[PDB]
RNA sequence: ACCGCUGAAAGCAUCUAAGCGGGAAGCCCGCCCCAAGAUGAGGCCUCCCACGGCGUCAAGCCGGUAAGGACCCGGGAAGAC
RNA sequence: CUCGAUGUCGGCUCGUCGCAUCCUGGGGCUGAAGAAGGUCCCAAGGGUUGGGCUGUUCGCCCAUUAAAGCGGCACGCGAGC
RNA sequence: CCAAGUCUGGGCUAAGUGGUAAAGGAUGUGGCGCCGCGAAGACAGCCAGGAGGUUGGCUUAGAAGCAGCCAUCCUUUAAAGAGUGCGUAAUAGCUCACUGGUCGAGUGGCGCCGCGCCGAAAAUGAUGCGGGGCUUAAGCCCAGCGCCGAAGCUGCGGGUCU
């Protein structure tokens, strides 16, 4: 979501990357972290 | 169909570059280069981005209109004819080069093919 | 000749069981000219003269059936067109001609306080200022009456021979009685 | 037919007399109200205070159209009048009563209620 | 650098208004600090606020002392126009000479002020450098 | 680093590895960018690149290899799970046929290779014979069938959980 | 976009670089409308045969072949011409 | 740049781009069950109505509607009103 | 395209960056220093208890790590968790921050860098100058090498003023 500014939540919500990308993901709706 | 046999030639893997490049050097002197091979050819990795600029080849239309080739046959077509002017021999010099698919007389095929081939 | 086609019979209704309006359509077998193939090379039409007797006054389905009528010895009677089917015609305009930019294309002409004023029929405008010059866009007074006008969902009702002819549902031939007529159901929907 | 504000009678007693014709109903574009359809127009003058009254907010349906409506029997129909009635957003009328006749049509597009209150239905 | 008109005529003699020095706690040994490298007539307000904020995430021991400042400011639209422009002040503060000895989070192990003044950094303005003092922070 | 127990018939040629074995029959291919690995009796991991990169290329291929096998041999098998107070489904056609609500169930073939089993209807899965081709279309059904964990029902991937 | 499978490098996980799929009124195709003056003038069938005399690579001047066309006339929802 | 001269507001018509998308599809999110909303990512195809009072645009009001979009191009257009 | 090394040497790119941008992010990648250990046989998989006085103070109607304001200590023993964490009405389960067997040889950490990807959306139609180019493609950094190219400078010869 935040598109910009991402870091981390869950105490686990992993660091991933698809197309050099980066977008959280953890296991949680509450996470959905992309950029 | 058979033509002559004064130049000679093929494609395949090479790096389409200097590959017409010289093609035409005597596609320039003044020489006929009739070959083939279109898809064996080859050029930059990065295949993605790769079978984009072409399709930058591909939809470029102007209404004024904008073609834009849709099979290797072309690819070397622009490229080549790049290389050249437009007055005249520079031109002919357009005519007197030929190629052609798989083979009529004894990553270079996934951008056209890909947005025509 | 890969189709089938003919004439403008004229249009006129009546029955049914609602009521409805059609169009007539004139065209036993128009003979068999060659057949469309590419084959050992380029092949398409060939002419072994067994034509009309003035015609040198001038001198894989559908195509395929073809085969069937257009070796029988030319001609081949139109009607597979059975009760209740969609082929598609494509007429020739009507030479309606140069007109104003109104009904030659829709357009809002000459308001009222100026809806007259000796005033009227005209364009409103072409380009701006900085933009440039002109588009090859806003047609123009572009001439009608002659196009290779045509339509889709083509439904065809009936037909009868005594001289082969065809009902069809919706006129709108497109040219006048006595015109050019060809059919088809071309990529239908209603299939 | 039957827009802006072209005017029309009433056959029911809904308390009315006229109304005027805002929108024809039905969704965007739309140009026309033809008997059957239903508009979004008011009174133009009602009985003295029935139970309308003049200018009233409204709603109203299609019954009488001299614009003349062809019938799929490829017949054809028209009237020396045009005017229709009121409605209670259930497409629902108000004149307990009915006057001049009418056509199929409602019962097509929902009306029965007047439907038989006509006098009769051409 | 423009700078102003006089310590005295234009405006010059004030308090610049602002929220002090000092915080935190003590601490001999532990280095515990933020400068930065950046030049700009540091913000005042932005300033004085930013720091502050650090004492409202923090509360007590990290020498939340701080080596700032401004004291001269800047001038522009009141009048006629655009033209011969007089001058009406507005925005005091101090050059940030191309880094240097900003704020101290000093203090033996009380990093729970490092990550302090850090948030403290996030804030600021001018990027700032996250750094530690003689030995560095224990 | 692995083994070819019993049968595993290997060719690594031009760059495909044709391995035969029981209920195993299968052709797979396998880098020509690297370095191939077998001696009849076990083979493993070959370093055409020995850097981090292409490192884990074959620590790839490994696992890839690894597959061919224990497929070739014992074929694969995907747990499916039929969660639904409604859907349902047994085995119909040379096909599947479940159902859950909408009208239409539906017919749903495992090309040559692939091939589905109704234990009971209730609870069904795939045995292929390449876990890769398997999970998937295992899944494309499993999915195929809207799981909808809103309070617990259809497909699930067996080992699911609830939500509220 | 977005969702997955098979699995490295991170001996555990990961739609992932490489391997394979899912998914849009959208792009390409398809449906109508031109259209090789696209100087790369395209295909094909159906007609017409080697005429005269002159210096030449006379690819230049004449009767021709209704093959064939035209012009002039008479007409067209063909149409300013 | 133009004063040996580029005729300026609103309207009219004829429109043409653009996307930060109003309607429209596709998505992930929700303090989302349904339904309907909110949040944000992808997409411009097509489309985005009658009146009122105001020189006006803007704007408020009336009846619609899926919707009744933001903005370009001399805040497009006077050798077109 | 247009004249001149698809020179050679040794690094760095895997995005077409080059072919405009900032705050701001992230086991990208390549090169440098630190803390702990692998025969007290080490980090990530797996077996298990997943210790007791801890169930302390504001608010308690519920702190009793898993509402939040203050504590942060003691222990009989295999050590310890100021119990960072998903919750519910507080309590009530799991999770390492703790280690045996099974392996076995490199495993986690911050400072210093040189290269690089998100943020970075626009109006006629598209863009490195164009065709184009992914270990001489080519870019970029550090090294030697020879050729181009002005009307400038040498050779040719004439001019002309001081």
């Amino acid at each position: 979501k935040v598109r910009s500014s991402v870091k981390k939540m869950c105490d686990n919500c992993k660091v991933v990357r698809r197309h050099g990308r980066v977008l959280v993901i953890c296991s949680n709706v509450k996470h959905k972290q992309r950029q | 169909a058979e033509f002559d046999a004064d130049v000679i030639v093929d494609a395949r893997d090479c790096i389409m570059g200097r590959v017409a490049s010289q093609v035409a050097e005597q596609a320039l002197d003044g020489e006929t280069v009739a070959v083939v091979n279109a898809e064996r050819a080859v050029i930059t990795g990065r295949e993605e981005q790769i079978v984009e600029k072409y399709e930058k080849r591909v939809d470029i239309g102007n209404d004024n209109g904008y073609f834009y080739p849709k099979r290797p046959d072309g690819i070397f077509k622009r490229t080549i004819r790049g290389m050249l002017p437009k007055k005249q021999r520079g031109r002919e010099a357009f005519e007197s080069v030929r190629v052609y698919l798989g083979n009529p007389y004894d990553t270079l095929g996934e951008i056209s093919e890909t947005l025509g081939a | 000749v890969q189709g089938f086609a003919g004439y403008k019979a004229g249009m006129t209704p009546r029955e049914g069981m609602e009521t409805v309006p059609v169009t007539v359509i004139e065209t036993p077998p128009m003979r068999a000219v060659a057949l469309r193939a590419y084959e050992q090379r380029p092949l398409t039409e060939v002419w072994t003269d067994e034509f009309h007797s003035e015609l040198d006054r001038t001198l894989s389905d559908r195509l395929d059936h073809a085969l069937d009528i257009v070796e029988d010895g030319g001609e081949h009677a139109m009607n597979i067109f059975r009760a209740g089917e969609y082929a598609d015609v494509a007429g020739v305009t009507k030479g309606k001609g140069t007109q104003g930019p109104v009904k030659r294309w829709g357009v809002q002409k000459r308001k009222g306080k100026h809806a007259r004023q000796g005033w009227r029929r005209r364009i409103g405008n072409l380009g701006p200022w900085n933009p440039s010059r002109v588009r090859s866009t806003v047609p123009q007074q572009g001439q009608t009456g002659y196009h290779q006008r045509t339509e889709l969902n083509k439904r065809l009702i009936d037909i009868g021979e005594g001289g082969p002819y065809t009902l069809v549902k919706g006129s709108v031939p497109g040219p006048d009685k006595r015109l050019v007529p060809f059919f088809r159901a071309v990529r239908p929907n209603d299939q | 037919m039957i827009q802006q504000e072209s005017r029309l009678k009433v056959a029911d007693n809904s308390g009315a007399r006229e109304v005027l014709v805002i929108k024809v109903l039905g969704g965007s574009g739309r140009r026309y109200a033809n008997i059957g359809d239903v508009v979004v127009a008011t009174v133009k003058d009602a009985t003295p205070g029935g139970v309308v009254k003049k200018g009233q907010v409204v709603k109203a349906v299609v019954v009488r159209t001299k614009r003349g409506v062809r019938r799929p029997d490829g017949s054809y129909i028209r009237f020396d009048e045009n005017a229709c009635v009121i409605i209670r957003d259930d497409k629902s009328p108000r004149g307990t009563r009915i006057f001049g006749p009418v056509a199929r049509e409602l019962r097509d597009k929902d009306f029965m209620k007047i439907i038989s209150l006509a006098p009769e239905v051409i | 650098s423009i700078k102003p008109t006089r310590r005295e005529y234009i405006s010059g003699i004030p308090g610049k208004g602002i929220a002090q020095f000092k915080m935190g706690n003590n601490t001999y040994p532990a280095q515990v600090e933020n400068v930065v490298e950046k030049p700009v007539q540091i913000r005042h307000n932005a300033l004085e606020a930013a720091r502050n904020a650090a004492n409202r995430f923090v509360q007590n021991s990290g020498k939340f002392r701080i080596r700032k400042f401004p004291f001269h400011v800047i001038r522009e639209q009141d009048g006629d126009g655009m033209r011969a422009p007089f001058g009406k002040s507005v925005g005091t503060a101090a050059r940030s000479h191309g880094a240097n000895h900003d704020f101290i989070a000093w203090v033996n192990p009380d990093p729970a002020v490092e990550f302090a003044w850090r948030r403290a950094y996030m804030k600021v303005t001018p990027t700032v450098n996250i750094d530690s003092s003689p030995a560095g922070n224990a | 680093p692995i083994e070819i127990p019993a049968g595993v018939t290997v060719t690594v040629n031009g760059n495909t590895v044709t391995v035969k074995g029981p209920k195993g029959e299968l052709t797979r291919t396998f880098h020509p960018d690297m370095t191939i690995t077998v001696e009849g009796n076990v083979i493993t991991v070959t370093r055409p690149s020995d850097e981090k990169h292409h490192r884990a290329l074959h620590g790839t291929t490994r696992s890839l290899l690894a597959n061919m096998v224990e497929g070739v041999s014992k074929g694969y098998e995907k747990a499916l799970e039929l969660v639904g107070v409604g859907y349902r489904a047994s085995k119909q056609g040379k096909k599947l046929v479940l159902s859950v609500g909408y009208s239409h169930p539906v017919e749903i073939e495992p090309e040559e290779g692939l091939e589905i089993e109704v234990p009971s209807q209730t609870k069904i899965i795939v045995k292929g014979a390449d876990k890769q081709r398997v999970g998937e279309l295992a899944a494309n059904i499993r999915a195929v069938r809207p799981p909808e964990p809103y309070k617990g029902k259809g497909i699930r991937y067996e080992g699911e959980l609830v939500r509220l």
